[PDB]
């Protein structure tokens, strides 16, 4: 016996993002660009406003 | 020495929404660069996982 | 020269815009140096006929 536990498990796809490194070299936002038309306007004009 | 315990009765799996999860960094240091598009496989934010 | 970038354990180089290499870490001891160009300018003469 093993008591109980549980778990999540995700499969991945290939997708283009757009990544926003911070003063300190952290990755504290992203964007990809395939999800709404929203967002592929913010991947194309590479900016994130 | 394992002994067989197993037991393989359906059940219905639960989903959920995976939102901004999935993002993994880079070899070298990019610093304060706003942006950096990179292509690569990635876990499609807001999906069913 | 010496300079304060936050390197992460597995990163090494620094990247500018142009592709070209900026921070470094000496393979000997582990400070991060900051690469900069010498420096250069234009020469104007100004001379009468
Ligand atoms: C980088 O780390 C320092 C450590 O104190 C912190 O004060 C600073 O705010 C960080 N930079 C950013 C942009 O958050």
């Amino acid at each position: 016996t093993a008591g109980a536990a549980a778990y999540y498990v995700g499969y991945l796809q290939p997708r283009t993002f757009l990544l926003k490194y911070n003063e300190n070299g952290t990755i504290t936002d992203a964007v990809d660009c395939a999800l709404d038309p929203l967002s592929e306007t913010k991947c194309t004009l590479k900016s994130f406003t | 020495q394992c002994v067989n315990l197993t037991t393989r009765t359906q059940l219905p799996p639960a989903y959920t929404n995976s939102f901004t999860r999935g993002v993994y960094y880079p070899d070298k240091v990019f610093r304060s660069s706003v942006l950096h598009s990179t292509q690569d496989l990635f876990l499609p934010f807001f999906s069913n996982v | 020269t010496e300079s304060n970038k936050k390197f992460l354990p597995f990163q090494q180089f620094g990247r500018d815009i142009a592709d070209t290499t900026d921070a470094v870490r000496d393979p000997q001891t582990l400070e991060i140096l900051d690469i900069t160009p010498c420096s250069f300018g234009g020469v104007s003469v100004i001379t009468p006929g």
